[PDB]
RNA sequence: CAUAUCGACCGAGUGGCUUGCUACCUCGAUGUCGGUUCCCUCCAUCCUGCCCGUGCAGAAGCGGGCAAGGGUGAGGUUGUUCGCCUAUUAAAGGAGGUCGUGAGCUGGGUUUAGACCGUCGUGAGACAGGUCGGCUGCUAUCUACUGGGUGUGUGGUGUCUGACAAGAACGACCGUAUAGUACGAGAGGAACUACGGUUGGUGGCCACUGGUGUACCGGUUGUUCGAGAGAGCACGUGCCGGGUAGCCACGCCACACGGGGUAAGAGCUGAACGCAUCUAAGCUCGAAACCCACUUGGAAAAGAGACACCGCCGAGGUCCCGCGUACAAGACGCGGUCGAUAGACUCGGGGUGUGCGCGUCGAGGUAACGAGACGUUAAGCCCACGAGCACUAACAGACCAA
RNA sequence: UGCAUGAAUGGAUUAACCAGAGCUUCACUGUCCCAACGUUGGGCCCGGUGAACUGUACAUUCCAGUGCGGAGUCUGGAGAC
RNA sequence: CGAGAACCGACACAGGUGUCCAUGGCGGCGAAAGCCAAGGCCUGUCGGGAGCAACCAACGUUAGGGAAUUCGGCAAGUUAGUCCCGUACCUUCGGAAGAAGGGAUGCCUGCUCCGGAACGGAGCAGGUCGCAGUGACUCGGAAGCUCGGACUGUCUAGUAAC
RNA sequence: AAAAUCCUGGCCAUAGUAGCAGCGAUAGUCGGGUGAGAACCCCGACGGCCUAAUGGAUAAGGGUUCCUCAGCACUGCUGAU
C-alpha cells in the first residue's frame, strides 16, 4: 500500500508496568555471568558531544560531533537475591531464592516494611524470614538431579540522588549468564552479598540495546497512531477518519488496519546504542581542572529539563533514543543483535558541551 | 571556544555557529544570546554578559 | 559520498530558494530532489548536499522558465557537526550545475558548507568563501 | 541463416481489468460521473537480486528464466476518466476489490424547477447542441475491526520463558580509489573490492537551526476612569516588536552483515544405453525472493508456563494523602517525616530592554507651559526550569487478604 | 469558407455601474508541502431528569461455493470461552 | 404583561411582532466600537469531577517555502482611520479616482493663526519614550484583459438574485 | 383471522441511552436567614452581565397572568421552602 504504521509492537495497549521487561537476554559464553546482564538507571537529558573519530577504514580520524546524547544518571544497583527457576514441561517457574541481610534502607516502599499484619493488598518482597542456605542447597541439589533453568538477580536501583526520587525503587530481574551453570551459580552468590555499578558489566564503546517504555499521550487519532492520511476535505473539519475498516462477512473488523487508541506508553527497545562514555561526578582529572569539589562532567548550567544536576555515576549513549524520556527508568542490556564490532574502552570525548538548555 | 557576543565559555558539545548572508555572524552559547542579538541588542550593555561590565 | 554531517530538511518542493549564482538566475523554486523516496503526506523533502531538480522563478534570461538542476548550498534549518554543534546560516540556498555537476555560472554570491565541498567540488572550488 | 530478434495464416487455451449479452436480479428506491482519503489483492515483473541467449569485444543494449522482499513521485490546460504537455526520476507499469470507497468527504460534470444563444417547430415546446445559476438527511440494535476492562475455565512480590504473531526496516542512486587501466586502430571505455554522500521509507529525539508560544516584557493608536501614576475595552492578544519552557520539522540521531536452503542458471560424480550425459539415486554452487539473524507484541498457548524469595494472621494489595517520567473514564508511575512529593521564600538559570519619582538639558514661550534627551538604572517587571530549604501541606485513618 | 452569425426575432459598439461568467499580475496567507501546540464549549466519570428512530425469527463470525445470477441463517471448511 | 416565560408560532420556542425615550459620561465624524453610570439582571436556568485522552464545534499562533492546494485562492489572510504630495488608459467630460504610488501620525513644554467663543478648528518651535503612536478598538488589499445587462430598481416566502 | 406500510388500545427492547453544552449575554463564590429538606427561595459582601437595551413608557394581542395568604399532587429542561 504500503500499511500505515507497522505491526509488530502488537497490539498497542498501554504498557504493563512502567519499568521494562527484557524478553530476551544475550547468550554468553566466556562470561561470568554478570547476574545484572542489564543495568540501568534513568534519563536526565542531553546534549552533544565532540568525539574523535573512532577506527574506522575512513579518513575522518578527527574531531566530529555525534549527539553525546542523553545522559542517564546510573547507578549503583543492588542485586539482592539470586532466583533459581527448575523445571519444565510447562515454562519457567521459579525455584527459591537466596537473600541478603543489608537491605537498602529505602527499599520499604515496594518492599519491605510491609504491615506484619496481612494486609488486603498482597505483599511485596519483603524478608526477614531468612535461610542463606537451604536455598543454596536446594539449588544445588535441583541441579544434579533436577535441571535448573538460567539463573538472574532481583536488583533495585537506589535512589541515592536523583533530582526527585524516593526510597521506592523499582526493579526486576536480570538474568546472569556465565559459563557452564554451576561455575556461574557460584558467580551469583558471590555477587549477591555486595553491590554494583555500571563499571561491571559495561564498557565505552560497547553496543547495548536499551529498552523502555516511549512516553506518550493517551488515546488519539488515527493520523498520529500510525500515521494515515488525513482529509479529504469533507469531513476536513472533522478528526481524520479512515476509510472504513473491512467490510464483508465480518462486521466486525480485526483489521490491523488503522484503528484509534492509546498511544504513548510503549515498552519498546532500540537496538545496537553506542555506549560512548562511561562516567562518574567525582573529580578526577589528567590534569589540574577546576578544584573545590567541581561536578558532574555532563550536566547542563541551569540543570537539565525539569530534574537537573547530575553529579555522579553517568552513562551517555550516543544517538539518543532513549526508548522513553525524562527521569524515566531505562534498562540496559548487552548488545544481542550487534553489527559492527565494538570500538574502545573508551572515546576521546574532547569537547561535552554544557549550556543552559533555554538559549 | 568562547562566544563571541555574551562571554564566557561555551560548552563542549554544544553551541551552534550560523552564517549570516556573506561570510558573518560568530557562535553562540545558545539560544538566550541569540535572539537577543537577532533584536538589535549590544551585549555590551545588558544585564550580565561577560563582555558587560 | 558521506556528507559525514547530518542534515535536517529545510525545504520541501514548491519551495522557493535562491540560485547563488547561475547566469540569470534569480530564485528557482523546487522540484523532487534526486532519487527520493515519498510517504503518506511525503513532502519530498530537500537539504544541504542533495542534488535537486528545480526551475527558475525569477530571472531576467531566458533562463526563467525551467529545467535544472542545481544543489542546495546553504540551507536555514540545522546542520550537525563533527565537532561542535552546528549552524543554519544565510537563507537557504542552491547553485545551478550540469551533470557533470560543474557550476553554470562563473562566481557563487554568497558562502557555502564545508562538507558540500566534499559531495562535489568545483561547486566548492568556486566557493568564493567557505565555512 | 524460421527460431539473436521480428513473426502472418490457421489451430488450442487461460483470465474476468474493457465492452456486449442475459433481459435473469432490484422499480413499497442496492444514492451518479470524476476526484479524494484509507486498506487488501492480481501479473502476466517496470526497477532492484540471481541467471540463460545474443545478430554477446568492451560500454550500452535487445530477448528470455527464477523471483512479489522493497520500490515505482511533482506540476500546466480540461469536471473530466482518457489524454496532451513540462521538468525531475532507478522507473515515474497496468488491472481487480458493487467501473472498492457519499450511514467518509467534495459537488466541478450528467440529469429537476430560472434564463440566454443556435437549430427545429404554426405553436405549447424540443435537442444524446452550447451556456450562467441551482440542496447532500439519520443519536449504531447486530455484526466487523482497533484499543481498554470484568469474569469463568486450566496467596503475594520480583524476574523470565516463547507457542505463535507483525515488519521493507530497510529500498535505490550518485561520486572517488580501482583507472584515463582491462578491451580497442582509434574514438571510446568497464569490473571485483574499499570508501564518501544523496534520495525514498522507518523509529526516536529537541543540545543546535527553525515554527509556535492570546506565559511574559516593551512600544503605540482610539476611548473611559479629571491629569499624573496605574488600568478596562477594541473577539475574545487593538495593533506592532521580542520571546522562556513545552510541543514540534524545515532541525538532529539510529535503521547490516552474515549464515542456511532454493529458483533460473553454472557445474561435479554418474548410470539406464560399456561411449556420451548437470539427473534418473548422489553432490558443489547459485537471486533484492525463502528461512534465520534483528525490532515489536506475546501466560487465555485449556499441555492456561518457569524461577527465586516472602507469606497463610498476616506477605502483599485497594482506598487515602502529596504529585507525575502517565493519562479522555479506567489504567500507569513516584513520594508520603526513616520525607525534598507539591507550594511558599531565597538564590541560580532565563525573557523583555531600563521603571515610578526626582535632577539637569530641551525647540521655544513674559509667563504658564513644554514633545522629547541624559542621569539615577544591567533598571523595573516577569518565568510552565533548577537548587537550597521541612516553613506549609503529604495528616488522620480505613479496608482486603490464603 | 459561419455544422447552424446578422440588423428594433434588433446589429455593432460602448464610458459608468455590478454579492453576475472566465482569465492574468503584485500583495497576502496553514489552501498546500506537513503537520504541531495551545484556548473555550462538548466529549469521558459522577448526582438528578429522561425520550425517539428501529424491531418476522434466530443470530460469535470468516473464506469459498451454491442459490431468482449481490447469503450472518443453505453446503464445505476454517475460526470462535 | 407588553416579552430569550404573560402576544403569534402545538412549549416558560435562540423565530416573529408597531410607537416614544436618538441630548447620561469618556470616546470619536458619529444615534459607530470599546469602557462606565442611572436603571435592570445573575432566569438566553441543571449541576459535580478528571491537566480534562481520542474525536468534534468555535478560535489563536506556527519556522522555511508561498496557491505547489482546488473545478475555482473556497476558506483565511492582506489593506485599513486622518493629513500632505501625487495620480494612467479610457470617457457619454459627469467620471475614471480613495486609481496607482510616496510621506506623516504618540507624549511633554512654550506658542501663533481663524472665530464673539467653545470643554471648536488649523498650524509653529523645542524637548522626549517604544519593536510598534488610526499602538486597543474602529478601519479599502490593489492593477489589467474579456463576456453580459446600460444605470438605481424587480424576482422564484422555503435549494436559482443571474 | 397470522398477515391487508390493516384499525384501536396496551406493552417490551431500544436506554438509565440522546437532549438538559454550542447563540458576543461563558456567572457566580463565601458567609448567613428560613425550612423536615436548600447549588439555584431570601439577606450581605465580593465578582460579573445588559447601554436603542436584559433600562423607562406604551399599541395590538392576552385576560386576572396583578396583590396577599396557604400550599407542592400538576407545571418549571435538575431541585425548590
Amino acid at each position: 500500500a504500503p500499511r500505515h504504521g507497522h505491526l509488530g509492537f502488537l497490539p498497542r495497549k498501554r504498557a504493563a508496568s512502567i519499568r521494562a521487561r527484557v524478553k530476551a537476554f544475550p547468550k554468553d559464553d566466556r562470561s561470568k555471568p554478570v547476574a545484572l546482564t542489564s543495568f540501568l538507571g534513568y534519563k536526565a537529558g542531553m546534549t552533544t558531544i565532540v568525539r574523535d573519530l573512532d577506527r574506522p577504514g575512513s579518513k575522518f580520524h578527527k574531531r566530529e560531533v555525534v549527539e553525546a546524547v542523553t545522559v542517564v544518571d546510573t547507578p549503583p544497583v543492588v542485586v539482592v537475591g539470586v532466583v533459581g527457576y527448575v523445571e519444565t514441561p510447562r515454562g519457567l517457574r521459579s525455584l527459591t531464592t537466596v537473600w541478603a541481610e543489608h537491605l537498602s534502607d529505602e527499599v520499604k516502599r515496594r518492599f519491605y516494611k510491609n504491615w506484619y499484619k496481612s494486609k488486603k493488598k498482597a505483599f511485596t518482597k519483603y524478608s526477614a524470614k531468612y535461610a542463606q542456605d537451604g536455598a543454596g542447597i536446594e539449588r544445588e541439589l535441583a541441579r544434579i538431579k533436577k535441571y535448573a533453568s538460567v539463573v538472574r538477580v532481583l536488583v533495585h536501583t537506589q535512589i541515592r540522588k536523583t533530582p526527585l526520587a524516593q526510597k521506592k525503587a523499582h526493579l526486576a530481574e536480570i538474568q546472569l549468564n556465565g559459563g557452564s551453570i554451576s561455575e556461574k551459580v557460584d558467580w551469583a552468590r558471590e555477587h549477591f552479598e555486595k553491590t554494583v555499578a555500571v563499571d561491571s558489566v559495561f564498557e565505552q564503546n560497547e553496543m547495548i540495546d536499551a529498552i523502555a517504555v516511549t512516553k506518550g499521550h493517551g488515546f488519539e487519532g488515527v493520523t498520529h497512531r500510525w500515521g494515515t492520511k488525513k482529509l479529504p476535505r469533507k469531513t476536513h473539519r472533522g478528526l481524520r477518519k479512515v476509510a472504513c475498516i473491512g467490510a464483508w462477512h465480518p462486521a466486525h473488523v480485526m483489521w490491523s488496519v488503522a484503528r484509534a487508541g492509546q498511544r504513548g506508553y510503549h515498552s519498546r527497545t532500540s537496538i545496537n546504542h553506542k555506549i560512548y562514555r562511561v562516567g562518574k561526578g567525582d573529580d578526577e582529572a589528567n590534569g589540574a581542572t577546576s578544584f573545590d569539589r567541581t561536578k558532574k562532567t555532563i550536566t547542563p548550567m541551569g540543570g537539565f529539563v525539569h530534574y537537573g544536576e547530575i553529579k555522579n555515576d553517568f552513562i551517555m549513549v550516543k544517538g539518543c533514543i532513549p526508548g522513553n524520556r525524562k527521569r524515566i527508568v531505562t534498562l540496559r542490556k548487552s548488545l544481542y543483535t550487534n553489527t559492527s564490532r565494538k570500538a574502545l574502552e573508551e572515546v576521546s570525548l574532547k569537547w561535552i558541551d554544557t549550556a543552559s538548555k533555554f538559549g | 571556544e568562547i562566544d563571541s557576543f555574551s562571554g564566557a565559555k561555551i560548552y563542549p558539545g554544544r553551541g551552534t555557529l550560523f552564517v549570516r548572508g556573506d561570510s558573518k555572524i560568530f557562535r553562540f552559547q545558545n539560544s538566550k544570546s541569540a535572539s537577543l542579538f537577532k533584536q538589535r541588542k549590544n551585549p555590551r550593555r545588558i544585564a550580565w554578559t561577560v563582555l558587560f561590565r | 559520498q558521506g556528507t559525514k554531517f547530518r542534515i535536517s530538511l529545510g525545504l520541501p518542493v514548491g519551495a522557493i530558494m535562491n540560485c547563488a549564482d547561475n547566469s540569470g538566475a534569480r530564485n528557482l523554486y523546487i522540484i523532487a530532489v534526486k532519487g527520493s523516496g515519498s510517504r503518506l503526506n511525503r513532502l519530498p523533502a530537500a537539504s544541504l548536499g542533495d542534488m535537486v531538480m528545480a526551475t527558475v522563478k525569477k530571472g531576467k534570461p531566458e533562463l526563467r522558465k525551467k529545467v535544472m538542476p542545481a544543489i542546495v548550498v546553504r540551507q536555514a534549518k540545522s546542520w550537525r557537526r563533527r565537532d561542535g554543534v552546528f549552524l543554519y546560516f544565510e537563507d537557504n540556498a542552491g547553485v545551478i550545475a550540469n551533470p557533470k555537476g560543474e557550476m553554470k555560472g562563473s562566481a557563487i554570491t554568497g558562502p557555502v558548507g564545508k562538507e558540500c565541498a566534499d559531495l562535489w567540488p568545483r561547486v566548492a572550488s568556486n566557493s568564493g568563501v567557505v565555512v
